[PDB]
RNA sequence: AAACGGCUCUAAUCUAUUAG
DNA sequence: TAATAGATTAGAGCCGTTTA
């Protein structure tokens, strides 16, 4: 179960871009279920298959497949159970207009069993590291620091964030919640709701259909019917529409896959993946902090 | 009877400064931003896995077909889209002929020896896991 | 005469012209470009003349800033003007403005009359417009380039600005019991008795009994609560709780909100216990489905709820829970519950999962929406709403029609 | 572990209350 | 310490490959 995680963990001390392919993936036709069709029926997606692989092959080889279209740093932090470990991912725009997406690593450890939040010291260190990375990449501190996570931020860690955050810098807290039971159908057509529509529940909380039907591919990014993702602006001040736009923009940079977009902001997804990599094996000082070594 | 707002789909940049919504379409039309010259592939695994990887790579070079080509864009081929060479003849191979820990250790030590001792440079290592 | 000519500035604009020519050959059109097709060790100007005035359907001129004033581009354009006059063909010259810096009014005097195919932004859409222009003039293997054509056309089909209406899984709570009544059964309720087993919903809160029912509903199984003074019970106008107004030391607003929510889901459970629907225990809640043969042609109204597939039987079931954050509304979650003979459940859950994914492989939005609406309308005793029993005289009323939504942006349904 | 999705299962935590 | 809920959160796995 932890083969991929441990293998990626043990190659972090010496930076080696690695990608794991099983024979059932590369040659799916050869391996059958012994009573009929192959176990993984990849014919419907074969080209897509190759796409993804090539994308991954082109990403870990130091090639940038596509950037995103300032002054805002998107920090998505995800918590992993083992005590909990918080692992981050940062995406921002520099003066060179090349989107820097490296991902803050060196997970911050909360000793509490079920508390998926950071202590003032760990939160202070995390946001200080984010600011330092943004400064060394851009030569200035960010106008807006887009903190977002799968959990809401407690008052104490938010106060720690505000204490260590610099002046003339407004940082916001955003919660992405998946699998909320809001199954919004379509009564006229036979296809589900088209992606991009947003239900503004409140000036701080909204339901964003980051995934759904899409006219460009004449289909839906998912099977079944699409579950909108809950965007909660629990901390900070920001317009809900701009936050939804930022989530939609972050759903674009999934370099680990060749798909139109994914249902969650991929900053959280990549932070989660590097979190599994970190929790796989023994702690490594100054982790690589680049997705080509984890994803 | 609530209002549902629309967020315009953001466009991701591509080569020549062009913007397309779908990464697949933008890659197929204009190509990736930066031009690496090729992929120095390293394959660590069983001879069967190496052969499967070479066959799939050669299949990657030529265009390949989806079942439904309109819901999901074509793959023209690695040279056509990304403009870098990843042929299968330039593959650096490493043969392999608590259980989780030692299985992990075998591939890790093979990759370590290949990265430290071998002269040939490998850009990315494709661990071909036996099934 | 079957050929396409593209003139451009050579030192600067090569990537655009190379890409355009490659796409054009991919589309099947024959092209001639000086950086691609002009041979080495050959009189270049003589061959340009031969191609321009001998074999050329159309003459495309990039309208970049440098490509406008360039002497070579000007010479090719002049010969193209002469062959345009000779051939009498309309729109033989096609400018392609690709630079945003130069104005449409600063285009050189020989081109400004022609309508320039826009290429300044989104070369893909400009190429689609150029392709449409080529098709309209009938400018001169079939199954391999229509894919590139359809990808060119489909790269930009932004949402049509049309009105669309949507049904949801949120069924609003139309009405609510006026009073939430806590009954002080310090001894009348045994301390070891389960408050979930009462015929009407009730929760053990403090020394009181949180329920929407009267103090004398719990008599059949709890007879000792008789002769209990009504002044002991504390009744709260729950509209204040829904609005959040009621925030006292006795109970916080969120706590009583949660209490009412719990009352809602367990009254839901009790009602489906009396609504002739079987139950399945998932990880976190109960799903309620209809057996085979209990409905006419296995369908309610014109929507089926139970069917067969591969020696297996499927029932559409619902699991509901209330939330009062934006409004008091009960969300439903739809599932497919599986059986061998149609009445007897499968003990295994892996086969249930596999069958659920196999049946949902072909289920789409219309099927799920119609199944949900039919099942909820079936559980409706009232024509336009369903009942949840919380007391003999206090009632929970749930809208049959989901919270309706609408959008100014939508799509053309695929055919 | 190409990948994303729906789905299922389990567990934990925070609140509020009750019995040890 | 145990229980009963809601709310949140986290983990895993399992099947399809997104109706033309
Ligand atoms: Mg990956």
């Amino acid at each position: 179960a932890q083969f991929h995680d441990q293998l990626k963990a043990r190659l972090l001390e010496h930076t080696i871009p690695t990608q794991i392919l099983r024979e059932s993936t590369l040659a799916w036709r050869d391996f059958k279920n012994t009573f009929g069709a192959p176990i993984r029926d990849f014919s419907k997606i074969e080209g897509h298959l190759a796409w993804t692989i090539s994308t991954a092959a082109y990403y870990k080889a130091g090639g940038k497949p596509w950037k995103l279209g300032p002054g805002v740093c998107y920090l998505g932090l995800v918590y992993k159970k083992i005590q909990n470990a918080c692992c981050a991912a940062q995406m921002f725009l520099d003066n060179g207009d090349g989107t820097v997406f490296k991902g803050e690593v060196g997970p911050w450890y909360n000793p509490e069993k079920g508390e998926y939040h950071l202590k003032p010291k760990e939160a202070k260190a995390l946001l200080t590291q984010a600011l330092e990375s943004y400064k060394e990449q851009n030569k200035s501190y960010p106008k807006e620091v887009f903190i977002h996570a799968r959990t809401r931020f407690n008052d104490e860690e938010w106060n720690a964030f505000n204490e260590v955050t610099p002046k003339n810098t407004n940082l916001v807290g955003v919660t992405i919640t998946k699998s909320k039971p809001l199954k919004l159908y379509k009564t006229e057509g036979a296809f589900p709701i088209m992606r991009g529509n947003a239900y503004i529940v409140d000036e701080k909380k909204a339901f964003l259909w980051t995934l759904g039907f899409v006219p460009k591919l004449q289909s839906t990014l998912s099977m079944e019917v699409p579950n909108p993702i809950f965007i909660e602006i629990n901390k900070g001040e920001a317009e809900i529409q701009q936050v939804l736009k930022d989530i939609l923009a972050l759903t674009k940079l999934n370099y680990n896959a060749c798909i139109y977009a994914d249902g969650e902001p991929v900053t959280l997804r990549f932070a989660n993946k590097i979190g599994e990599i970190l929790t796989a094996s023994t702690e490594i000082k100054t982790p690589p902090l680049a997705f080509k070594y984890y994803i | 009877m609530k209002e549902l707002i629309y967020i315009e789909e953001p466009s991701i940049l591509f080569a020549h400064g062009q913007k397309c919504t779908d990464p697949r379409d933008g890659l197929a039309l204009f190509g990736p931003l930066n031009q690496i010259y090729g992929i120095k592939s390293g394959v660590v695994g069983t001879q069967k896995g190496l052969q499967i990887f070479k066959s799939y790579l050669d299949k990657i070079q030529k265009p390949i077909y989806n079942h439904n080509n309109i819901t999901r864009p074509m793959f023209p081929g690695f040279e056509a889209v990304f403009g870098c060479k990843w042929e299968s003849q330039n593959i650096v191979f490493k043969e392999i002929t608590k259980r989780t820990y030692d299985l992990v250790t075998l591939f890790n030590d093979k990759i370590i020896t290949a990265n430290k001792n071998d002269e040939e440079r490998v850009d990315v290592w494709f661990v071909i896991v036996p099934e | 005469r079957n050929k396409i000519f593209i003139s451009h500035a050579t030192p600067e604009d090569d990537d655009f012209t190379r890409w355009l020519s490659l796409k054009l050959i991919g589309l099947g059109y024959e092209v001639w470009c000086d950086i691609l097709f002009l041979d080495k060790g050959v009189d270049f100007w003589s061959t340009i003349e031969k191609e321009i005035r001998e074999n050329t359907c159309k003459f495309l001129i990039v309208s970049s800033t440098a490509g406008n004033k360039r002497e070579g581009v000007l010479k090719e354009l002049a010969v193209a003007t002469k062959v345009k006059k000779h051939l009498q063909d309309d729109m033989f010259i096609i400018p392609l403005a690709i630079d945003e810096n130069l104005s449409y009014d600063d285009i050189n005097i020989e081109i400004v009359r022609l309508n320039a195919i826009d290429f300044k932004k989104s070369w893909a859409k400009g190429l689609q417009d150029l392709l449409d222009a080529f098709e309209k003039q009938n400018v001169p293997d079939h199954s391999k380039s229509n894919l590139l054509y359809q990808q060119i056309f489909l790269h930009d089909k932004q949402a049509i600005e049309k009105e669309e209406t949507y049904d949801s899984n949120w069924f609003p709570i139309i009405s609510f019991p006026n009073e939430l009544r806590f009954h002080r059964y310090d001894w009348r309720l045994p301390k070891q008795f389960d408050v979930r087993t009462l015929a009407f919903p009730a929760i053990r809160y403090k020394e009181y009994l949180c329920t929407f029912a009267w103090e004398y509903d719990f008599i059949h199984q709890l007879p000792k609560t008789e002769t209990y003074n009504g002044q002991e019970s504390i009744r709260i106008s729950t509209s204040d709780i829904l609005s959040g107004r009621y925030d006292t030391d006795f109970i916080r607003n969120y706590e009583c909100q949660r209490l009412i929510v719990q009352l809602i889901n367990k009254a839901f459970e009790l009602r489906m216990k009396d609504k002739n629907v079987r139950e399945y225990q998932m990880s976190k809640t109960f799903a309620y489905w209809i057996e085979k043969g209990k409905l006419e042609k296995d369908k309610f109204e014109k929507i089926k709820l139970v069917g067969k597939q591969k020696n297996k039987y499927w029932h559409f079931g619902i699991s509901a829970a209330g939330k009062l954050y934006p409004s008091p509304v009960l969300m439903v979650s739809s599932h497919i519950i599986f059986t061998m003979d149609g009445i007897n459940l499968i003990k295994s859950k892996s086969i249930q999962h596999s069958s659920r994914r196999k049946q949902g492989k072909n289920w789409w939005n219309d099927k799920w929406r119609e199944k949900l609406l039919a099942f909820i309308r079936f559980l409706s005793d009232d024509q336009n709403a369903i009942y949840l029993n919380v007391g003999s005289e206090e009632k929970i009323l749930i809208s049959n029609k989901p919270l309706k939504f609408f959008g100014k942006m939508s799509y053309v349904t695929p055919s």
